[PDB]
């Protein structure tokens, strides 16, 4: 007998047992599928799809650019980005007609967001291509470095503290004739280095996408951020959209649409559902199309708002794609390896590369400028998802029976990457005609539906973004099982996070009681192993075992000690929500209770409120008692800033004089130094008054404060 | 794979302890968990896991 | 007899016809002793008392 679990799908329907078709529980440990060759393929295919368009020469970067818009009508089923502006405008007009006032209210909310936002928001992004150092760097450090360079280049609008001010600063920068970059050499002796960038060099650096998929520089974060705010505002008001809702709302949306399309169907109407994916989403979304749709959306609006919203597509339409690290060359005769940076790929012979790479380089050479390829048509992932969703929802909404003028009519959702159409018509001829019309209109707008990945079946069953719908039952596997191991904050934080995630999975993720019990057992075992806090009675001979044994031999109510101190686990489906120290507070021994919770212990540390009893993964919040087991683990570890920690050093010593600064964003008009000076003077005076300070300290403090005053005045 | 999905002579799992059951659903959960554990407390795959 | 499980909050009733062959762990000391004494008499769910 041979075990063959796939045969199980002869009794248990596929949707019911879908958990078996998902191999991994967590991140697979290889993380492969990216490289410079992939970027070459992407550029070549993007320019291939749009090849039939007009070829132009940009006046600033000198790079060639492609314009497929209003191109000749597609004649074949291959993916084509030859979208028509008139058609997208008509589609947006109909969308506004069927949802009057959506564009206007979205614009008002976006205006509010533009006005109130701040610069520091850009420190909340992911890895970012710092143009100043010409490499990837953290969002916070990249922003600090860009601010430093702008300050050294006489651009300090961002000093006001507003994101739009930083955008105006970038505006000033890109029109500058030359940019000066200063760097320090940190060892042995320290020096200085100055570099000068002409207008074209900096312009190219601003419109670059470092590929590691790609990440733009701080130049093009704010404009896309505001366009994303607008798109999110529009989508929040659309029923057919799929963003930015969570797991629970997706099921409701799916059920609503399916019931609406099925029940309204009469006894003489046939219904079908097309579960579909898009051939190549970001490779056929011309930025000009988004500019046209934003122009339509922001009709009759303040000009500043229109321009702030229009910069992002304008910037993206002339963007540059970087070519990563380069290539690796290996010689077997002398077992000699070398790295060739992609910069010289323009002017290197075509004999070290295989046939496929030779074709790639031959196709990409004419489009290569200063080591970066000019990619006008197409787009990159993770930036214009919401606006693309808006366009998809517009074309879907075009299906209303009034527009079609004929019996057939369609509806459904759209989540950018994938979608699920539903078509109603009298006969199968009607269904065919409706699907044909939908397909042709999507092509005209410039959208290609993956014919291979898209299948059509009578209404009742479908899939949508990993949500499997079968006759009303929706199965969720978008994220699959979470990570039940210790997150790795500290003892108490990890315990609370584990119990809380088990509880949340039980409430929302449809997890079972026995499954929750087993998850708790596994988590407690993992915790005990990781933190060397095995039971005081058990002998496992770890580094910590002796002290735990002494503690156990010392106490009396051994059922009260924490897990991390050698105590029994007392959790269950009953009290997953109860913090540990509380859950066994009553049992705690008086002396152990006093020691464990002594607030003068040197092992407790609290950071700013945003990082107190909260962890970043998305983020989740946990409840725990600040005990001796709340310690913080040790930290592990060409720069424009002379001292990378000057800002962190500065904010510290503010918390000292003003502890409230840690809790709430402090507000005041006086500069900081005078604030510390006044607080210190008052504190020293009152300290002398009490009698715990003598004359010498008072004199020293006042001399020091006076000297600081003189130093700051000058 | 066929040798993996078969049982062994000894038990290859020693899952840790939990709080005492009080709620009736806690008791049903304990029953189900113990039944599953006995079902796969000796299977070969559990040997692979522990090793 | 009437049995009840507080843990699962359940109640059940058993007839006398099944009292001849049934476990004695459910009952208490005195009741199990009485069952032990009267076991060898139950004929067809009916004790014999001459
Ligand atoms: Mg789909």
């Amino acid at each position: 007998m041979d075990v063959n679990p796939t045969l199980l799908f002869l009794k248990v329907p596929v949707q019911n047992a879908i958990s078996t078709t998902f191999p991994y529980t967590g991140d697979p440990p290889y993380s492969h599928g990216t490289g410079t060759g992939y970027t070459m393929d992407t550029v070549n295919r993007t320019h291939k799809y749009s090849e039939k368009g007009k070829w132009t020469t940009n006046t600033e970067t000198g790079a060639p650019q492609l314009n497929p818009i209003d191109g000749p009508l597609p004649e074949d089923n291959e993916p084509s980005g030859y979208a028509q502006t008139d058609c997208v405008l008509e589609a947006m007009a109909f969308l506004e007609e069927s949802h009057p006032g959506i564009f206007e209210n979205s614009c008002l909310e976006t205006m509010e967001i533009v006005q109130q936002t701040r610069v520091d928001k850009l420190t909340q992004g992911r890895q970012t291509y710092d143009w100043t150092l010409n490499r990837n760097q953290p969002a916070a450090t990249a922003l600090a470095n860009t601010i430093e360079v702008f300050r050294s280049n006489g651009l300090t609008a961002n000093e006001s503290g507003r994101l739009i001010d930083f955008l105006k600063d970038v505006m000033d920068s890109m029109d500058k004739e030359e940019m000066e970059i200063t760097t320090h050499f940190q060892r042995r002796t320290i020096g200085k280095k100055k570099q000068r960038l002409n207008k074209r060099s900096y312009l190219i650096r601003a419109l670059t996408l470092n590929t590691m998929i790609a990440t733009p520089g701080m130049q093009i974060r704010g404009f896309v951020y505001f366009v994303e705010a607008l798109a999110r505002s529009i989508c929040e008001k659309l029923e057919q959209s799929g963003l930015p809702v969570g797991g629970n709302e997706k099921k409701a949306k799916l059920a609503n649409v399916v019931r609406k399309m099925m029940t309204n169907s009469q006894d003489t109407e046939l219904s079908f559902t097309i579960t579909g994916d898009n051939t190549k989403w970001n490779e056929n979304q011309n930025p000009r199309m988004f500019l046209a749709m934003i122009t339509y959306i922001t009709r009759n609006q303040p000009e500043w708002f229109r321009n702030v919203l229009s910069i992002a597509p304008i910037m993206f339409s002339n963007k540059m794609a970087r070519l990563g690290k380069g290539y690796m060359f290996e010689s077997k005769s002398m077992k000699l390896r070398t790295q060739v940076p992609a910069e010289m790929l323009a002017n290197i012979d075509l004999k070290y590369f295989n046939k496929s790479t030779r074709e790639k380089i031959e196709k990409i050479r004419p489009l290569l400028i200063d080591g970066t390829a000019s990619l006008s048509p197409g787009m990159m992932m993770g930036m214009f998802n919401m606006l693309s969703t808006v366009l998809g929802v517009s074309i879907l909404n075009l299906g209303q029976k009034k527009y079609t003028k004929t019996t057939y009519w369609w509806d459904g959702l759209q989540s950018s990457d994938d979608f699920a159409l539903i078509v109603n018509a009298p006969n199968h001829e009607g269904i065919q005609a409706g699907v044909d019309r939908f397909y042709r209109t999507c092509k005209l707008v410039g959208i290609n539906m993956s014919k291979k990945k898209s299948y059509i079946n009578r209404t009742g069953t479908f899939e949508f973004t990993s949500f499997f719908y079968r006759y009303g039952f929706v199965a969720n596997f978008s994220m699959e099982l979470p990570s039940f191991g210790v997150s790795g904050i500290n003892e108490s934080a990890d315990m609370s996070v584990g119990v809380t995630v088990i509880k949340n999975n039980m409430i929302n993720n449809d997890l079972g009681p026995a499954t929750a019990q087993m998850a708790l057992q596994l988590f407690i075992k993992d915790y005990r192993y990781t933190y060397r806090c095995h039971r005081g009675d058990t002998q496992i001979q770890t580094r910590r075992a002796f002290e735990l044994g002494k503690l156990w031999e010392q106490t009396r109510s051994k059922a009260g000690l924490l897990v991390s101190d050698g105590g029994p686990n007392l959790y269950n489906i009953r009290n997953l929500h109860i913090p540990e120290v509380c859950l066994k507070w009553e049992l705690m021994d008086e002396d152990y209770q006093g020691r464990l919770c002594n607030p003068m212990n040197p092992f407790v540390s609290h950071k700013e409120i945003d990082s107190v009893n909260n962890a970043v993964v998305k983020s989740m919040e946990y409840d725990a008692v600040a005990t001796t087991h709340s310690w913080i683990p040790k930290r592990n570890r060409r720069g424009i800033l002379e001292d990378e920690q000057m800002y962190q050093k500065c904010c510290n010593l503010f918390e000292k004089f003003f502890p409230s600064s840690s809790y709430r964003r402090p507000v005041g008009i006086s500069s900081m130094v005078e604030a510390m000076v006044s607080r210190a003077r008052i504190d020293a005076r009152i300290d002398f008054e009490s009698g715990r300070i003598k004359k010498e300290e008072f004199a020293e403090i006042m001399k020091i404060c006076s000297t600081i005053e003189e130093l700051r005045r000058q | 794979f066929n040798k993996a999905c078969e049982l062994t002579d000894s038990s290859w799992v020693e899952l840790d302890e939990i709080g005492e059951d009080v709620a009736p659903i806690e008791h049903i959960a304990s029953m189900r968990r113990n039944y599953f554990t006995a079902e796969v407390s000796h299977c070969r795959a559990t040997e692979y896991i522990m090793k």
